[PDB]
């Protein structure tokens, strides 16, 4: 489990790929953190595309952790714009969604200055 | 006047300069032998 | 005048030791083990 939330944080691809060989057993990949992170959230985060894409791949099924954000209200924390091309080419769904405290994937990418 | 213009492109070149550094670091972490401490 | 000035010589000390720095984080990458991510 904190494996595969440390190789999705910090991009190791490769450890990435060897823990996701048991993808019949889809627990680990929507498994959450103490703050409720998803892998799809820690790779995204951080700004990571090649993680982001094999995550989602798999079947990441877009989550939501604890304050209500998702993969697309990280990627746009940070300007990473190149994981928020593969999290808005994969579903039209993300971009509209909310946190808890009403901001979407825009408020943040604007706050930032990115 | 042309003395805080002067130190505002020394600025931008040390924004540019760490932006490429940081790649860097986010790489040595991303390529790395992690076996006493995994 | 001789604040902005005093302010342009420890900027020309912080490119200076970012640069030195850079140097270091390319010998890493340079010199490393890579096994598991190669």
């Amino acid at each position: 489990k904190s494996p595969l939330h440390f190789a999705a944080s910090y991009g190791r691809i490769n450890t990435c790929q060897r823990l996701l060989q048991d993808i019949s057993d889809t627990r680990l990949l929507n498994e959450g953190d103490l703050h409720g992170m998803t892998p799809l959230h820690l790779a995204a985060k951080n700004g990571h595309d090649k993680v982001v894409q094999l995550l989602l791949k798999k079947g990441a099924l877009f989550l939501s952790d604890h304050n209500g954000w998702t993969a697309l209200h990280h990627a746009s924390m940070g300007g990473y714009t190149q994981t928020m091309k593969v999290i808005l080419d994969t579903n039209l769904k993300c971009t509209d969604r909310l946190d808890e405290d009403g901001n979407t994937a825009l408020h943040f990418a604007a706050r930032e200055g990115h | 006047e042309m003395e805080i213009l002067k130190q505002k492109y020394r600025l931008k070149d040390l924004t540019f300069l760490l932006e490429k550094q940081h790649e860097l670091i986010k790489l040595i972490i991303q390529k790395m032998e992690i076996i006493s401490e995994t």
